[PDB]
């Protein structure tokens, strides 16, 4: 969930 | 929490959110095959969605969705993003696509990699409709806005609560549209004529968009995880 | 010459080239649901291409370009059709006045459900909206030439309906503001048709039904890109 | 092809 963790920088 | 926001405010924050231009890694000794084209592309998309992650905390209304909402409509709209800033990059070289200030290719280069020439003659064809309409960097960064609140908005009690307040926004940069039309003389009509133009393209640019993604998740020349994560949302 | 109408005329003009409501053939599986749908299809498809015809400013077109709309906007034309009917029928979509369909019936056909739940957001999304007809028209038309153009007589036409939308609009009591809102949420949903009618097209051309001849021959328009 | 022949007819 790569998407999900750069949208948590 | 940002629908106080005049027309004027809304641009800056749009255009001060905007993504720096990256650059490839060709390199024209490299005699170009399918497997290097798609890996200058691969690798050049992939550096870039993360300034589209960031650059989307920026654009008004989208921090405000939950974590769920934000991720689903950056899966639906990432290549769509991708596709208008190309297309808007490329807005003074016609018949080129400028991916790159050192990569920029004609349609015989997109040639390289099979059922590529078909959507290659497509971004052209919106390059050069962007350049006959001479369209604004203001308009720009709206229309990229609205692409990503709007691509993905229909696709419980509180997913409906959410879709309003998206309305709500996407309401509020049609106004900072037409605000600008009106402040650059355009009549009334024209202004009218004009929206309804510009949001044409977006449905060409979704279009584009499909397309691109079904041959994308055909394959060979390895995407990179955070672009496979992207691409599974579609299957 | 369709520039030279009136706002009105345009209406009229449009109102007045509406096909008929064609009915069903007279529960499901697979097979049968995809029969009476391809069937229903099949014999929408004749009716709409005499609607193109009467389209102002289509028959100013080419044939090659007339053909080319048309396979670009087919299903386009077809799912605007069948939200537009769904209108009173919150949760169902009607596909004829004796076939009216929900989710779980969608569920029958192979990826089916994804694109019916669209369908019916589409649906609900001209409800919420109160889509009258006359701007229905206006954007089924808009469909028909804007799909695909990019694929300068027919942009002088979008203008023209758009001029025709505004003048709905206003007529309608809708201040300047509501006006350029309303527009932009009409021609935005424009967009999803697009993404419905791509995503539709994929599994179409990967299918157990005869399938006319005319309806392969849309199809293998859109197979030469796949 | 059977569109053509369908845009030109009655
Ligand atoms: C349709 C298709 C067939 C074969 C290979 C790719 C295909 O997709 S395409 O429509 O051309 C697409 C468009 C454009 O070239 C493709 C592409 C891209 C994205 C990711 C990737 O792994 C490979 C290509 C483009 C692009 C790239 C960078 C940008 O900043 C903006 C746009
Ligand atoms: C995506 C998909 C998967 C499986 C089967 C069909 C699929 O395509 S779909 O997107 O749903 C599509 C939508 C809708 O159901 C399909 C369909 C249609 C058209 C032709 C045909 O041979 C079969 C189906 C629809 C429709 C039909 C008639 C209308 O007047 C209006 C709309």
């Amino acid at each position: 969930k790569i998407l999900h963790r750069l949208l948590q920088d | 929490l940002a629908l106080s926001l005049t027309a004027d405010q809304m641009v800056s924050a749009l255009l001060d959110a905007e993504p720096p231009i990256l650059y490839s890694e060709y390199d024209p000794t490299r005699p170009f095959s399918e497997a290097s084209m798609m890996g200058l592309l691969t690798n050049l998309a992939d550096r870039e969605l993360v300034h589209m992650i960031n650059w989307a905390k920026r654009v008004p209304g989208f921090v405000d969705l939950t974590l769920h909402d934000q991720v689903h409509l950056l899966e639906c709209a990432w290549l769509e993003i991708l596709m208008i800033g190309l297309v808007w990059r490329s807005m003074e070289h016609p018949g080129k696509l400028l991916f790159a200030p050192n990569l920029l290719l004609d349609r015989n280069q997109g040639k390289c990699v099979e059922g590529m020439v078909e959507i290659f003659d497509m971004l052209l064809a919106t390059s050069s409709r962007f350049r006959m309409m001479n369209l604004q960097g203001e308009e720009f960064v709206c229309l990229k806005s609205i692409i990503l609140l709007n691509s993905g908005v229909y696709t419980t009690l509180k997913s409906l609560e959410e879709k309003d307040h998206i309305h709500r926004v996407l309401d509020k940069i049609t106004d900072t549209l037409i605000h600008l039309m009106a402040k650059a003389g355009l009549t009334l009509q024209q202004q009218h004529q004009r929206l309804a133009q510009l949001l044409l393209i977006l449905s060409h640019i979704r279009h584009m968009s499909n397309k691109g993604m079904e041959h994308l998740y055909s394959m060979v020349v390895p995407l990179s995880d955070l672009l496979l994560e992207m691409l599974d949302a579609h299957r």
